[PDB]
């Protein structure tokens, strides 16, 4: 299956230029149309522009004056530059493939990248502190206990959290981050587990804050 | 440009119900119309193209209908994994434009939250701050009131909360609320309590701890 | 209102058809995304080319199965109606002599 991958998430300062690259694997750039599409937080989708493998482009008129899209068939990549950014450009940026009908391309987006969150802000990239939400009598209602990790004081979004290197998925709840009055984010990830597993199963939350290249594996123990 | 208008903005429906969501265009686009499904934190997934063609791999409970300006997406038998925001998109002319989305949730029977409370860790206290966390687990419907009381003083404006996506197995929600204080303020008080109001509960409930166990 | 191009005349008994990627007439006033449409048999049969979403069958989507209609596209085309091209007013514009790229398959009779 074809796979698309945007470059990693992070900051762009106001009035500067956002640069992203999409790398295609399991398939070839050649013969398809490729687009960039963005999605501000809590909002809908906005098409930015397309590029054909040989270089021709077309841009949304709302953005045309400050965007370029380029393509590099030898690297199976295409790339976006968006200039003079403001907070209105904070969004998840997606690369996407256009489907084909016979030899024609469509405006139907049949494969998408994962999305990369770009935050437009003057502030510094800052990694989180990770604190345990330890299971105790106050988070143990009968046969079920809750435990977690508090991932605090980072910037920008996102963080990702797994448990036990991905081996623990049942009962995991990772909540949306909240923006604190300090301008740093905080997020909690919790798991509910059998009370008999406390002190028996080791519980480790795996935290990745890609913008700061901060990775932490925090063991969460009772009491 | 062509404006796409979706209705309703949100809906709830039970597993096994039919769901039909509407998308209307500002000009005729004949059958140049796509539908996407988008889960939280994920890219949109193409469901329907050319107004009514099912994308390969998409379950046959999804259908599309309409040609001209008035389109529908139908889930003929809603499944628990079908919560998502659904978007339409005209494919008639550049720039391709999307509707604002319809959020679909799974309606299920009322379920009261289990309530858990977490004092600040010693590690966080060592660093100078105290975060107190209240967890509401596995409840429905989503609406809940969570209030903090500190030595019986109601806190207002001192806490932030957030809520998970609906669970794909049991269609419930979970919620966490965080009260943050300086260490000095944390050490001035004894009883930290989370009060919870929810349709599944006969009356508001409270879970607390005393600082210092 | 007319085709932008002159006709392909069918001197034999076979309908017009083209391999995928072939059959769109050359028109330097148009761009790669534009290169898609249909031939319509008029009424020796004459077959006239119309860009997608223009002409007597402007309402048909690419690939619609209709007697006397065949579909053609060139690599690089986009499957979007060509409202910006439309059709030809013969009082204002001469018909472009229909010209196919060198190497195009033409069936016998054409
Ligand atoms: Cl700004
Ligand atoms: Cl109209
Ligand atoms: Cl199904
Ligand atoms: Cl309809
Ligand atoms: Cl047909
Ligand atoms: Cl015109």
């Amino acid at each position: 299956q074809v796979q698309l991958q945007e470059s990693g998430p992070g900051l762009v300062k106001p009035s500067e230029t956002l640069s992203l690259t999409c790398t295609v694997s399991g398939g070839s750039i050649s013969s398809y149309y490729w687009s960039w599409i963005r999605q501000p937080p809590g909002k809908g989708l906005e098409w930015i522009g397309y590029v054909y493998y040989s270089g021709n482009t077309k841009y949304n008129p709302s953005l045309k004056s400050r965007v370029t899209i380029s393509v590099d068939t030898s690297k199976n990549q295409f790339s976006l530059k968006l200039g003079s950014v403001t907070a209105a450009d904070t969004a998840v940026y997606y690369c996407a493939r256009h489907s084909r009908i016979e030899v024609a391309g469509t405006l139907d987006f049949d494969y998408w990248g994962q999305g990369t969150l770009v935050t437009v802000s003057s502030a510094s990239t800052k990694g989180p502190s990770v604190f345990p939400l330890a299971p105790s009598s106050k988070s143990t209602s009968g046969g079920t206990a809750a435990l977690g990790c508090l991932v605090k004081d980072y910037f920008p979004e996102p963080v990702t959290v797994s448990w036990n290197s991905g081996a623990l998925t049942s009962g995991v709840h990772t909540f949306p981050a909240v923006l604190q009055s300090s301008g740093l984010y905080s997020l909690s990830s919790v798991v509910t587990v059998p009370s008999s597993s406390l002190g028996t199963q080791t519980y480790i939350c795996n935290v990745n804050h890609k913008p700061s290249n901060t990775k932490v594996d925090k063991r969460v123990e009772p009491k | 440009d062509i404006q796409m208008t979706q209705s309703p903005s949100s809906l709830s429906a039970s597993v096994g119900d039919r769901v039909t969501i509407t998308c209307r265009a500002s000009q005729s686009i004949r059958s140049y119309l796509n539908w996407y499904q988008q889960k939280r934190g994920k890219a949109p997934k193409l469901l329907i193209y050319a107004a009514s063609s099912l994308q390969s791999g998409v379950p046959s409970r999804f259908s599309g209908s309409g040609s001209g300006t008035d389109f529908t997406l139908t889930i003929s038998s809603l499944q628990p994994e079908d919560f998502a925001t659904y978007y339409c998109q005209q494919s008639y002319s550049t720039p391709p434009t999307f509707g604002q989305g319809t959020k679909v949730e799974i309606k299920r029977t009322v379920a009261a939250p289990s309530v858990f409370i977490f004092p600040p860790s010693d590690e966080q206290l060592k660093s100078g701050t105290a975060s107190v966390v209240c967890l509401l687990n596995n409840f429905y419907p989503r609406e809940a009131k969570v209030q903090w009381k500190v030595d019986n003083a109601l806190q207002s404006g001192n806490s932030q909360e957030s809520v998970t996506e609906q669970d794909s197995k049991d269609s419930t929600y979970s919620l966490s609320s965080t009260l943050t204080l300086s260490k000095a303020d944390y050490e001035k008080h004894k009883v930290y309590a989370c009060e919870v109001t929810h349709q599944g509960l006969s009356s508001p409930v409270t879970k607390s701890f005393n600082r210092g166990e | 209102t007319a085709s932008w191009f002159t006709a392909l005349t069918q001197h034999g008994k076979e309908d017009l058809k083209f391999p995928r990627g072939q059959g769109v007439p050359i028109n330097t006033n148009s761009s790669p995304d534009d290169q898609i449409g249909y031939y319509r048999r008029a009424t020796s049969p004459r077959w006239y080319f119309y860009y997608l979403g223009t002409g007597p069958e402007a309402g048909l989507p690419y690939g619609a199965n209709k007697d006397g209609i065949i579909w053609v596209a060139t690599e690089g085309a986009l499957n979007t109606p060509k409202d910006h091209i439309g059709t030809r007013n013969p009082a204002n514009n001469a018909a472009i002599v229909l010209q196919l790229p060198q190497g195009t398959t033409l069936p016998k009779g054409f």
